């Protein structure tokens, strides 16, 4: 299982750090905060 | 979650061993001493491979072909299996024709 | 976005500029490494330019220290207490020149 | 056992004197009869070059490198090497030696 | 809380030169030293030795030098104020928020030598004024006027 | 100022009134977002753009007489 990746918390991290302020699963839950965090934007 | 939480052991390296220090030694045999030697025999590994790059179908038919005779029973039939799988797919699937 | 990030009114330190200006960076340390490829950059301008830049600017001190570290660093201490820390890994020397005269003009 | 006689410095300045140094060796080596113009005398032939240079060399403490001894064509030329001079120090002592202005302050961690 | 001086980049000599050339004062070096070191310091080091000047000439100068100074600027640009509100407008400026808060952004508190971090205020506020008293050794009644007028009216 | 004004058509004299400013500040403005999104056609483009800016202090407003 040579090159998996490592960094998955800081990617996921940078999304819920731009997600924190929500309401309900969509502050923590990566898929639903990523699909709010681009509509904010 | 994913990660360590304490450091990973340090992984010291000695660059100056007898395989670092003297690879790529004697790999100018050819040219510096009147042609008797080959860097391709040089190269020490499988039989099938010394000399010869190939893609993987001329692998797997290159290694039936040479030590097919001496392979284990159920590792021919693998390789029998590849090679049908590897025809069929190399020669009739993908997007350039 | 404004809604998840904090907020200000326009200001200044101590009314600054009504008698006179003062220049609110006073502290600048430059963390550079002798045989860092990523400190090469840093290096040329602390060859160079950082000379000339202390004799522009005799209220700030700029520190200096050359120790060993992958990534070089520069951290900007202001009046009012304030820190920044700045990344000058792998930024040639106009670069790190235009990064050090905007935290000299900075508040 | 043999001792290791210490190891020298590349810091040279060129003595006020070495035009008339350079008029002695080449006396010693090229001949009394001089051409006039003895700036123009060429050192093609590798005994009387190696004989120049190596005097220049053990007297003086500078050689002249193997990626200039073929530049060296004339002495003329060897005359411009040994008036460049050369500085050994380390750069923090170069950084120091330099002006620094009183809110410059450099440490050396190292 | 830490203060700068046992923070590891610092130089003291520097910090004095720089915080005289950002304010563009001409100080003189031994007056300001004497003018940031504090009695407090004195005994807490004489303590430490068991196991030199003070501020106080030099902070009752620029303290009497900033009274009569900021009531003579008080009372010229408002001739029909009184002297109680004159002199409670003075002690406003030079009182211990206003003196503080300008000391914490000059940088005063940085260079104070004093025994407790945080500076106490009556501590930064003498080390202040002990500032302007070297200035006004330094540098003249005008110019000292103008960093008083500057660095209070501003407030 | 009180009790008068003065107006422009559409500026006033140079000999009549100056503003005295002072560049006081030069700064970046904190970091923008510029992202575009169109749904069931994978488009999605994200930007960040930091704005120069300068804070000026008008020190003094002055006013002559040649009215």
């Amino acid at each position: 299982l040579r090159n998996r990746v490592t960094d998955r918390y800081f990617r996921i991290q940078e999304v819920l750090k731009h997600a924190r302020h929500f309401r309900g699963r969509k502050n923590r839950c990566y898929r639903l905060a990523v699909r709010t965090v681009i509509r904010a934007f | 979650i994913g990660i360590r939480l304490t450091l990973p052991p340090p992984k010291v390296v000695d660059r100056w061993n007898e395989k670092r220090a003297m690879f790529g030694v004697y790999d100018n045999i050819g040219i510096l001493g009147n042609f008797e030697k080959h860097p391709k025999e040089l190269i020490r590994g499988p039989i099938w491979l010394r000399g010869w790059k190939g893609n993987e179908l001329q692998r797997c038919i290159r290694k039936r072909k040479m030590v097919g005779s001496r392979m284990f029973a159920d590792d021919l039939h693998n390789l029998n299996k590849r090679i049908r799988y590897l025809y069929k797919h190399f020669n009739r699937h993908g997007k350039f024709r | 976005t404004a809604r998840g990030t904090p907020s200000r009114f326009l200001a200044s330190v101590l009314h600054n500029g009504l008698g006179r200006y003062v220049q609110q960076l006073q502290r600048l340390s430059f963390s550079v490494s002798r045989d860092g490829a990523s400190s090469r950059g840093a290096r040329e301008f602390v060859e160079r330019e950082v000379i000339d830049f202390a004799r522009r600017n005799p209220g700030v001190v700029i520190y200096v220290n050359s120790r060993p570290c992958c990534v070089p660093r520069v951290v900007a201490e202001y009046l009012n207490g304030a820190v920044r820390e700045e990344s000058i890994h792998c930024k040639s020397v106009e670069e790190i020149s235009t990064l050090v005269q905007k935290l000299a003009d900075q508040s | 056992i043999l001792v290791c006689p210490p190891l020298r410095s590349r810091a040279y300045t060129p003595p006020e004197d070495l035009q008339s140094r350079l008029e002695s060796y080449v006396k010693e080596v090229f001949g009394s009869s001089l051409p006039s113009n003895w700036q123009d005398i060429s050192l093609e032939d590798s005994r009387l070059k190696f004989n120049l240079l190596a005097h220049l060399a053990d007297d003086l403490g500078h050689v002249v490198p193997n990626s200039r001894l073929h530049q060296m064509c004339r002495v003329r030329d060897v005359l411009d090497f040994y008036n460049v001079p050369i500085q050994d120090r380390s750069k923090f002592d170069e950084l120091s030696a330099s002006n620094l202005p009183p809110n410059l302050k450099i440490t050396w961690s190292y | 809380p830490v203060r700068r001086s046992e923070k590891p980049n610092w130089d003291y000599h520097a910090e004095i030169q720089a915080f005289g050339h950002r304010l563009q004062e001409n100080f003189s070096l031994d007056l300001l030293k004497t003018a940031f070191v504090n009695s407090c310091y004195i005994k807490s080091e004489e303590a430490k030795r068991q196991q030199l000047k003070s501020n106080q000439e030099l902070s009752e100068q620029g303290t009497s030098f900033s009274q009569t100074c900021l009531t003579q600027f008080l009372e010229d640009e408002y001739p029909d104020m009184p002297t109680e509100g004159i002199k409670n407008l003075v002690d406003f400026l030079t009182g211990e928020e206003v003196v503080c808060h300008v000391a914490r952004n000059l940088a005063v508190e940085q260079l104070t030598l004093s025994e407790e971090f945080p500076v106490p205020p009556a501590v930064l506020q003498q080390t202040f004024f002990a500032v302007i008293g070297a200035l006004l050794q330094s540098s003249g009644p005008e110019r000292t006027a103008l960093f008083i007028r500057d660095f209070l009216i501003t407030q | 100022a009180d009790n008068f004004t003065l107006l422009g058509k559409p500026l006033l004299g140079k000999d009549l009134v100056r503003v005295e400013a002072t560049v006081i500040e030069k700064t970046e403005s904190w970091p923008r977002i510029i992202m575009r999104f169109r749904k069931r056609k994978n488009f999605k483009k994200k930007r960040i753009v930091t704005t120069p800016q300068t804070v000026l202090r008008i020190n003094s407003i002055e006013i002559a007489p040649c009215l």
